[PDB]
């Protein structure tokens, strides 16, 4: 572990967009992630919320 | 970039104006191919009534 | 009896494929180092089992005196129950609410009252080999998975794979198991005496909700797994 | 019923059907609608469900036979078998990227040179770089210090009457 503050960099880093990648998944209360079916499965007013 | 410096005189440099995606050229939808269908046919073509 | 059950009862859960690549899933799993009833193929005419989440069979068996299963919520044909009958030549799986004598019958094919079927279904048939199986039942399907490996329980792992997932919609909540005998007699009932049968046996064990971390190689087969809760180092 | 008989008094065979929709895993649907499938071109495909935009390429990798689909780290589908020719497609999503404007002020003239950064001018004077496809300057062999910094050891600067990279 001679190198380990350049390492501990580029894992930060890659660790970093991983989880701002993975967070899109998440649905933060809506009742679906993917737009799709959200725009599919409901009518333009309730749509908006 | 005079318009999103919002200057008329724009110095000696680099900028990112905006973004460009090349769009979809052609869609397609790939659905079931129907195997053994169901025997409407007979029921109505059967003349035993 | 009681046998801990080994690193078995993994199967692919997701038909989705993913090469060299740690994955974590909750799952109806068997944990590991489990004990699981034992149960011997000679003669009675088998008491009933509950379904509680899934059942885990496996079976060293080399005469074919295992056949089939039944499942349902109860025997009589008060319910549409449900059939599941293996052969040489093909599977037959019933829902008809046929209702059923004190013992499962002893292939003399058939012993049940009349039926009102409303789904029936064939195909070619689930054939010192270890043949396991894994039965599930939640989100209105009722699914099948199983494996047939080479040679008690063996130290190797090995994933099922899945075999069958049935639309039918049957609230299951007893099971049963099917046996067969050549040129054995049948009855509606009987005593413990039962008929002559060869040697084997069968092992049952009840899945649970765990946390497994599955190890995917470059093709995408399922080579080890780690019990997220079984004790400190592996969690 | 005999043929003398009027319209009034002549045998109609009629058929009733009845849709049942109670607790429904529908177990009859019929619907064709497959149409041919586009390679190489940024398509919208619906495979059997699964939607999603990108390019089909021809593919390598094993699918076991009851594998369906298969995704790389962070849930991003790669690839795909046909439900009509169980043929596996890999998916990668068509190049795009930032755009920027290179210029040398506008009180030394208007001219202006464009830089597409994440992208290959195949599929946008045209030069490639190691920081993308550059458009509007000319490459020259002679190494000057530079001025206005483009990436990849790569820079630009007014000629003088042409913006040189
Ligand atoms: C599950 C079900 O549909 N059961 C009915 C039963 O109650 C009825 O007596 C019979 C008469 O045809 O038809 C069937
Ligand atoms: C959604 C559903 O099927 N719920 C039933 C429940 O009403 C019944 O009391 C229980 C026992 O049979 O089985 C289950
Ligand atoms: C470790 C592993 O998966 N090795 C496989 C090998 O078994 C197979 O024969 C070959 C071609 O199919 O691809 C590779
Ligand atoms: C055409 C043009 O923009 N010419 C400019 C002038 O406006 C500016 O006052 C001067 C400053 O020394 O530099 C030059
Ligand atoms: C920078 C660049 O254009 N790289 C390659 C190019 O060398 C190649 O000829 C082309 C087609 O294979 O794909 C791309
Ligand atoms: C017009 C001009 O100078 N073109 C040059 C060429 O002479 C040189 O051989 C090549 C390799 O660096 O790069 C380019």
């Amino acid at each position: 572990s001679a190198l380990g503050k350049l390492q501990d960099v580029v894992n930060h880093n890659a660790q970093a967009l991983n989880t701002l990648v993975k967070q899109l998944s998440s649905k933060f209360g809506a009742i679906s992630s993917v737009l799709n079916d959200i725009l599919s499965r409901l009518d333009p007013p309730e749509a908006e919320v | 970039t005079k318009c999103t410096l919002k200057s008329f005189t724009v110095e000696k440099g680099i900028y990112q104006t905006s973004n460009f995606r090349v769009q979809p050229t052609e869609s397609i939808v790939r659905f079931p191919n129907i195997t053994n269908l169901c025997p409407f046919d007979e029921v109505f073509n059967a003349t035993r009534f | 009896a009681y046998t801990n059950s080994f690193t078995r009862g993994v199967y692919y859960p997701d038909k989705v494929f993913r090469s060299s690549v740690l994955h974590s899933t909750q799952d109806l799993f068997l944990p590991f180092f489990s004990n699981v009833t034992w149960f011997h193929a000679i003669h009675v005419d088998n008491p009933v089992l509950p379904f509680n989440d899934g059942v885990y069979f496996a079976s060293t068996e080399k005469s074919n005196i295992i056949r089939g299963w039944i499942f349902g919520t109860t025997l009589d044909s008060k319910t549409q129950s449900l059939l599941i009958v293996n052969n040489a030549t093909n599977v037959v799986i019933k829902v008809c609410e046929f209702q059923f004598c004190n013992d499962p019958f002893l292939d003399f094919r058939v012993y049940s009252s009349a039926n009102n079927c409303t789904f029936e279904y064939v195909s070619q048939p689930f054939l010192k080999n270890l043949r396991e199986f894994v039965f599930k039942n939640i989100d209105g399907y009722f699914k099948i998975y199983s494996k047939h490996t080479p040679i008690d329980l063996p130290q190797g792992f090995s994933a099922l794979e899945p075999l069958v997932d049935l639309p039918i919609g049957i609230n299951i909540t007893r099971f049963q198991t099917l046996l067969a005998l050549h040129r054995s007699y049948l009855t509606p009932g009987d005593s413990s005496s039962g008929w002559t049968a060869g040697a084997a046996a069968y092992y049952v064990g009840y899945l649970q909700p765990r946390t497994f971390l599955l190890k995917y190689n470059e093709n995408g087969t399922i080579t080890d797994a780690v019990d997220c809760a079984l004790d400190p180092l592996s969690e | 019923f005999r043929p003398t008989y009027g319209v009034g008094h002549q045998p109609y065979r009629v058929v009733v059907l009845s849709f049942e929709l109670l607790h429904a895993p529908a177990t009859v649907c019929g619907p064709k609608k497959s149409t041919n499938l586009v390679k190489n071109k940024c398509v919208n495909f619906n495979f059997n469900g699964l939607t999603g935009t990108g390019v089909l390429t021809e593919s390598n990798k094993k699918f076991l036979p009851f594998q369906q689909f298969g995704r790389d780290i962070a849930d991003t589908t790669d690839a795909v078998r046909d439900p009509q020719t169980l043929e596996i497609l890999d998916i990668t999503p068509c190049s795009f990227g930032g755009v920027s404007v290179i210029t040398p002020g506008t009180n030394t003239s208007n001219q202006v040179a464009v830089l597409y950064q994440g992208v290959n001018c195949t599929e946008v004077n045209v030069f490639q770089t190691r920081a993308g496809c550059l458009i509007g300057a000319e490459y020259v062999n002679s190494s000057y210090e530079c001025d206005i910094p483009i990436g990849a050891g790569i820079c630009a600067s007014y000629q003088t009457q042409s913006i040189i990279a």
